[PDB]
């Protein structure tokens, strides 16, 4: 049961520990990383192809 | 009659004829703009030669009246003299 | 087919009422626009998680999460100056930040 | 500050310790 | 004291077989014509049981409801939710007044008559009244504060966190508070309107009826700018998710009325997805969710089709008969110069799975070929016939450096699907999109860069992306085999040249 909805802290707890924002830009940096990781994936899937 | 098989019957008419829809808007469109009514007196004589039907009726009309289509009411007319 | 816009036009199809190049589009119009704008009639007819939510079985988990967090209030004799406070760290937290601390030189 | 939870200095150091790691 | 898993486990028994309400195969003849003039009825009981039998054959898709043989039904429904809509931002209760609820119960002799208030004891004004009230703006009550624009996402949670609620009144019933019977009047009518036009008649039907167009730029106003009068939280999600799949089905005829409609379409269609905390502001949305977005990039592919209303409202909004001059002015300012376009072009490379298609390899594209080809549509649309002057900041740029690199998942994805057909009817058009789309993104760099001036370092920096501006091997490959086809070659060979005055004009 992949819910979409419960991966958001959205502001009654952010308000209470300010911490949150720390941990949600946290996983907003990891989504970014992976992401660098897709474009090399398809990098490296290109140039083996070019060679 | 509402106990039967579940159908959807859009409007049962009465008589032969179906129910006459209004514009709404060009009622307020004319209702407004309502200076005067110019009524005018019509005459209707047929024969049985040259036509077919009699239809000796005589009607006022109003002139500024841009609301009924003239077809419409004739055509009510002749399903009210039953032909 | 993919018939036109001129077939969408009111003049070359019905209305309320009281030739052969019409029927002949309204024919590709109704066998384009019936097989496009249908509903789908089996499932994924879920399309969210807010539409299969179901208030009954909510209702009775708040009715069982207010009770027994109301007999965690009351019921509980443990006085105030008896409660012992929880750890603001886990045993693995205090590990890692030792860990770390111990690696942010380099 | 929340100063009634972090009572201690040890946990505010802890906490300012935590910040400090996630920054860097 | 009860056991209530036990309780609960018979009650819902009890609420199945409960009468609450008529089924499909007993509701008998359904008469449209007693529907529509109960409807007009101003009861309370002939309304709710009209809706009722209503919601009930027009969601059952074996019960045909068509307004070729009765077109006044539709009018009934918007004329009663713009009465709806007008009584709900004004807290008036309907249905129940204390008022009379009857009018006047009751030549050369006026003048006479007149001297007959003389010698006893010894002309009347014109009206004016509208068939239908104020939209819903030009209204005192009504002045925008806050563009509600809260998304899918924080809108499930928020649905999530008020259902889970230990204080909750989701279920405070219809009869025990007047506001919550509008709101599940209002809902019944969006429900019927969203099932209503799912035929081949009633979408064209439904296009024009002036009643319907109104109603559709009342609530969108009223759900955007003002929902604090909606009670719950979820009749505010479900409004926006019938508003969708309404116009989902009509826009390919719609022509928009006013500017400020055309404004809430975009605000509603944005609203649907998520952004992030210049660049690309709309984070790429996974389809294991919910296809609802897909929705919204129909809606803006239908409605770019016009060059009249359709296009030229865009242009005025996405760029720039007497008050909503100062509404218009009033809500672009609002909205936090062009972050609406931005918006608009970041959402709709939104719902182009590139991660997704391009991280496993067909059975992706060939199910979310229509939402590509018509999301690539409505940007080509918006790159060449709205961005060609008062920008101060490159956006054909900060979309091509982003740095998530749409044109090398556009390059990618041509690639994919040239390997596919060659190695199931849209993709001729998707890779000349791709490919123009690409190019028309580099020349309107440059271009925007020659009429701005100030970034003179973009030559190497358009250059340097790491997998744009394919190879001329690949061309090679592409110029001997004959499964492909003329134009394909051809946008290809035009990027190639792009290419080559990229590094002429280098130096």
């Amino acid at each position: 049961h992949s819910h979409p909805s419960d991966m958001v802290i959205p502001d009654h707890l952010a308000e209470l520990i300010p911490e949150l924002y720390s941990f949600q830009q946290l996983v907003d940096s990891e989504k970014r990383l992976d992401h660098f990781i897709h474009l090399r994936n398809l990098h490296m899937k290109r140039m083996v192809a070019q060679w | 009659i509402t106990n039967t098989t579940t159908r959807v019957i859009p409007q049962v008419e009465v008589g032969n004829r179906k129910h006459y829809l209004e514009d709404k808007l060009k009622v307020y469109k004319q209702a407004m703009n309502e200076t005067s009514e110019q009524l005018v007196p019509i005459r209707l004589e047929f024969d049985q030669d040259r036509d077919r039907f009699f239809l000796r009726d005589t009607l006022l009309w109003n002139k500024n009246d841009k609301l009924i289509k003239i077809e419409d009411f004739v055509d009510d007319m002749l399903r009210d003299y039953r032909f | 087919n993919i018939p036109s816009l001129t077939s969408f036009a009111e003049e070359n199809n019905y209305q309320y009422g009281y030739t052969y190049a019409q029927q002949q589009l309204n024919k590709q119009r109704q066998d384009f626009e019936r097989v496009r704008l249908r509903p789908e009639q089996l499932s994924n007819i879920i399309h969210d998680e807010s539409d299969t939510i179901s208030f009954r079985s909510n209702l009775l988990k708040n009715f069982i999460s207010s009770n027994d967090a109301f007999n965690m209030l009351s019921l509980t004799t443990v006085p105030c100056d008896r409660i012992e406070k929880s750890r603001l760290f886990s045993e693995k937290t205090i590990r890692y930040l030792m860990q770390k601390q111990h690696e942010m030189k380099t | 500050y929340r100063s009634h939870i972090f009572a201690t200095n040890e946990e505010r150091q802890m906490n300012f310790l935590t910040n400090e790691l996630i920054r860097l | 004291g009860y056991d209530i898993n036990y309780i609960s486990k018979i009650g819902e028994k009890i609420d199945s077989n409960k009468p609450i309400f008529l089924f499909a195969p007993e509701l008998g003849a359904i008469n449209l014509h007693a529907l529509s003039m109960s409807l007009q009825s101003k009861n309370l009981g002939e309304i709710n049981t009209a809706l009722n039998t209503l919601l009930v054959t027009s969601a059952d898709s074996n019960l045909k409801i068509s307004l070729v043989k009765y077109p006044e039904l539709l009018d009934s429904l918007a004329i009663l939710g713009m009465n709806l809509l007008s009584n709900l931002s004004q807290n008036v209760v309907p249905y129940h007044r204390n008022t009379s609820d009857y009018y006047y119960e009751d030549q050369h002799d006026k003048m006479v008559d007149k001297i007959f208030e003389k010698v006893n004891n010894n002309s009347p004004a014109v009206k004016q009244w509208d068939l239908l009230p104020e939209p819903i703006r030009f209204l005192p009550n009504q002045f925008p504060l806050k563009i509600h624009r809260t998304p899918y996402l924080t809108s499930l949670k928020k649905i999530k966190d008020e259902i889970d609620d230990p204080f909750t009144k989701i279920n405070t019933r219809g009869a025990e508070d007047p506001k919550v019977l509008i709101n599940d009047q209002l809902s019944t009518i969006s429900m019927i309107l969203r099932n209503i036009s799912f035929s081949d008649n009633n979408s064209r039907i439904m296009s024009r009826n002036f009643y319907l167009k109104r109603f559709i730029s009342d609530l969108l106003w009223l759900v955007l700018i003002h929902p604090e009068n909606f009670t719950c939280n979820r009749k505010i999600l479900n409004f926006k998710k019938d508003l969708v799949i309404v116009l989902s089905n009509i826009s390919h005829l719609l022509e928009i009325a006013s500017s400020i409609d055309c404004l809430l379409i975009l605000i509603l269609v944005i609203s649907f997805g998520q952004p992030k905390l210049e660049s690309l502001t709309f984070n790429e949305f996974q389809l294991q969710w919910g296809k609802y977005q897909t929705f919204g990039v129909d809606i803006l592919a239908k409605l770019f089709s016009l060059e009249k209303p359709n296009l030229n409202y865009f242009k005025s909004i996405l760029l720039n008969n007497h008050k909503d001059k100062k509404l218009l002015r009033r809500l672009l300012n609002l909205y936090n110069r062009h972050n609406l376009l931005n918006d608009v072009v970041s959402f709709l490379f939104s719902a182009i799975p590139l991660q997704q298609v391009l991280s496993q390899p067909s059975l992706l594209i060939d199910q979310f070929s229509p939402v590509i080809s018509q999301s690539l549509t409505s940007i080509l649309v918006i790159v060449q016939k709205i961005l060609p002057f008062n920008f101060n900041k490159n956006l054909p740029f900060v979309w091509l450096s982003s740095e998530e690199n749409i044109g090398s998942g556009l390059l990618k994805l041509s690639e994919i699907i040239l390997n596919i057909n060659n190695s199931k009817v849209l993709l001729p058009s998707i890779n000349i999109s791709c490919v123009q789309l690409i190019k028309c993104l580099v020349e309107k760099s440059i271009c925007f860069e020659n009429c701005l001036n100030n970034d003179p370092e973009i030559l190497k920096k358009i250059a340097s992306i790491p997998n744009l501006f394919p190879t001329d091997l690949e061309i090679f490959q592409l110029f001997t085999n004959p499964s492909v086809d003329i134009q394909i070659i051809n946008q290809y060979q035009l990027l190639y040249n792009l290419k080559n005055d990229i590094l002429t004009n280098l130096e």
